């Protein structure tokens, strides 16, 4: 990769800017991902040094996505890193990537039955549902996600009133007042909460 | 004394203003064509 | 004419040469707070805050419920939740508003 | 007059500053007679060198007619004249010629971006800050990092852009700037990010700061963890600080850890903490710690624990009866008087 | 004598980074679940 680094920096030094972009892109294409991290970092430096806004955003997004994927592979239990990666994907604007990241985060179920871990998982599910409703505009997908979260919720051990409140708010936004009342009654029967 | 919280709009980068002006000029050229 | 035909940003006419950033740094000309004196502000803030908790512990007999847990955990996730609620509750209150309108339409 | 001073330009003076004076008084003569475009043409003729000029300015073997395009006086006065007379495109071209000629200064980078910011080109100002950061290694590049990070958090660009920007800044920094750099990356992670992010950043900040200010960095970490989460979260910071710090700072951290455990009431753990501190403390050189331990014992302890503390004091005092420690004890004893 | 003792205390400081018996902290008599219990009981009291 250092050959491409020095060649691109030389063509930068000659102010042949597009040629340097060509070297950088060709290096980032025909190299493995495990041997182009320095090339990728120098590309991000060059792009947000000399490129336009869209190119700088794209290069920073690619570097941040690679770093977040490496951090997630290092420790899949870091739900904060998963939330940050999902936020980066949501800012990127790719709905397929956002759905894939949400599914990958949903697959990482919390092993412990602690209140904090369940709260973090429920917050991740609520954020994914909010991203699906606000951007993807798939009300059926949001309802399915809420149903999956309610089914995966260990209500016999610990109940999350915020998830039920969010489901009721989504149903009220959808106009299904009777379904919201039925969900509220089912939640009260399963676990009556003062906040609920 | 309370500071006057005026509506300080975010000063748009002149690259963005130039992009908007170029889009308006392109729309005018397309309408003329 | 010099002081109206030179921008006085790179040339120093009193010495018949360029401006010396050694003598005149650009750090004093900012209208904002430079990155060096901030975090000195943060260090000072943490310092007198810390002496405030140690004098509060000295004057008190023991722990109160607001000094071991000043705020509940996962508070920043909730901060993100309300900064999404900043538009989600807006169209939610618009929702409850217009259903109030048709419900008042059938009740009348 | 223009003819004879053209001949003056032809004169090979002893010093390049003299021919610099010729060119600046040519432009000055033109600007008094309201010939600003003519003055721009004159000093465009002055610094006529190809795109691959690399001659030495101080080389007193070439004629000064050719080693004058790399003189900062002509370029500074020229670009002020262009800025006060011509439009933005020509001034950007002239700064680009400065950066190509490899004579630019950090002051010149800041001047580039200040010119852009007065014309509300904020993104190009960020671009020229980090181009200057690419050109200047790091003990030069702390000033550019100060201004660039301040203006980047001023404009409030995207959060991943700021994260990658600080990760670029922190990469090869000396500790003496790492303190400030980590302080703002933790500060921004608290302000517009997540709390556990800021916690891990303060942790590796304690890891990557200088020896002289490591203790204050653990102090900031402890205060922020106490303000953020419970003191049970602040315990692992405490035993890590005991594990890594030198003896005096470890003593201070150990005393504060004992204070926190006495505040919580688990005085058995505080007694074990005091025992460890007594293991790395000298009675005849550090008497105040032993006085504090006796004070803790008379508030919380019995005759058995007091006898244990006498036994540990006698054993430690016997242990430190080496020649070098006796020398240090007498040195400090006669130093305090 | 001062410089020789400076060398000697540099060697002593080199020894000082390795003789550290690690702080074997005792297990606390209360665990964090009961701490959270105290937190929510105090929260209930202050909210009342």
């Amino acid at each position: 990769e250092r050959l491409f680094i020095a060649f691109a920096r030389f063509e930068t030094r000659q102010k042949e800017y597009e040629r340097a972009r060509a070297i950088y892109k060709f290096g980032l294409d025909n190299l493995p991902r495990s041997r182009s991290m320095q090339l990728h970092a120098q590309y991000t430096t060059f792009e947000k040094q000399f490129g336009d806004k869209e190119g700088v955003e794209d290069v920073v997004l690619t570097k941040r996505r690679r770093l977040y994927e490496e951090q997630v592979k290092e420790n899949p239990k870091n739900y904060d890193v998963w939330f940050d990666f999902a936020r980066l994907e949501e800012m990127g604007g790719d709905p397929d990537r956002v759905r894939e990241v949400y599914e990958r985060a949903i697959a990482q179920v919390p092993p412990t039955q602690e209140k904090r871990h369940w709260r973090r998982y429920i917050f991740l599910f609520l954020f994914y549902a909010i991203w699906e409703e606000k951007d993807a505009k798939n009300i059926e997908r949001a309802r399915a996600i809420y149903d999956t979260c309610l089914n995966l919720i260990p209500h016999k051990k610990f109940t999350f009133a915020k998830v039920w409140i969010a489901k009721a708010h989504f149903e009220i936004r959808q106009g299904n007042l009777t379904a919201a009342r039925k969900t509220l009654g089912r939640a009260i029967g399963m676990c009556p909460k003062d906040k609920l | 004394k309370q500071e006057p919280k005026t509506q300080e709009e975010l000063e748009e980068d002149a690259a963005d203003r130039d992009r908007r002006e170029r889009e308006l000029r392109e729309a005018r050229e397309l309408a003329e064509r | 004419p010099v002081l109206q035909h030179l921008s006085l940003r790179n040339y120093d006419p009193v010495t018949r040469g360029p401006k010396l950033g050694f003598e005149a740094p650009p750090t004093e000309n900012l209208n904002t707070l430079t990155l060096e004196e901030k975090a000195a502000a943060l260090e000072a803030e943490a310092r007198r805050k810390a002496q405030e908790e140690q004098e509060a512990a000295a004057q008190a007999r023991g722990l109160d419920i607001t000094t071991l847990q000043p705020k509940k955990p996962n508070w920043d996730l909730k901060r993100e939740f309300k900064q999404r609620m900043a538009v989600l509750d807006v169209r939610t209150e618009n929702a409850i508003a217009r259903m109030v309108r048709e419900r008042l339409a059938e009740k009348k | 007059a223009r003819i004879i001073m053209e001949k003056a330009v032809k004169v090979p003076f002893k010093s390049v500053n003299e021919l610099a004076d010729m060119w600046i008084e040519w432009a000055e003569m033109e600007l008094r007679n309201k010939n600003f475009d003519e003055a721009v043409r004159i000093m465009a003729k002055a610094t006529q060198a190809p795109k691959r000029s690399t001659v030495d300015y101080f080389d007193e073997s070439l004629s000064p007619q050719q080693r004058v395009h790399k003189s900062w006086k002509l370029w500074s006065f020229y670009v002020d004249l262009v800025e006060s007379t011509s439009s933005l495109e020509e001034t950007r071209k002239i700064y680009e010629r400065i950066f190509e000629l490899r004579i630019a200064t950090p002051q010149t980078v800041v001047n580039y971006a200040n010119l852009l910011e007065e014309h509300h080109y904020y993104e190009e100002s960020f671009k020229i800050y980090e181009r200057g950061l690419d050109l200047f290694s790091y003990p030069v590049a702390f000033e550019l990092w100060n201004l660039y990070l301040t203006k980047a958090v001023d404009r409030k660009i995207s959060i991943e852009r700021l994260r990658d920007l600080f990760e670029q800044a922190i990469t090869d920094c000396p500790p003496k700037f790492a303190k400030v750099l980590y302080l703002m990356y933790g500060n921004l992670e608290e302000e517009r990010g997540l709390a556990r992010h800021a916690m891990r950043i303060y942790e590796r900040a304690t890891r990557a700061v200088a020896d002289e200010d490591r203790a204050d960095m653990f102090n900031f970490y402890i205060t922020k963890s106490a303000s953020n989460f419970g003191l049970a979260s602040t315990r692992p910071i405490y035993e890590r600080a005991i594990a890594t710090l030198p003896d005096n700072e470890a003593r201070d951290m150990c005393l504060k850890f004992a204070d926190m455990e006495k505040r919580l009431g688990e005085i058995d753990r505080a007694r074990a903490i005091y025992g460890h501190a007594s293991q790395f403390c000298d009675p005849r050189t550090n008497p105040e710690f032993w006085a504090k331990w006796e004070q803790f014992e008379v508030q919380h302890g019995n005759e058995d624990t007091f006898k244990e503390m006498l036994r540990v004091k006698r054993s430690v005092q016997a242990k430190y009866n080496t020649d070098v420690n006796f020398i240090a004890s007498q040195a400090l004893a006669r130093s305090q008087m | 004598a001062a410089l020789k003792a400076g060398q000697m205390q540099k060697l002593r400081e080199a020894e000082q980074s390795s003789k550290r018996k690690p702080l074997i902290l005792p297990a606390p008599q209360v665990s964090d679940s009961e701490l959270d219990e105290i937190v929510k009981m105090g929260m209930i009291g202050e909210r009342a």
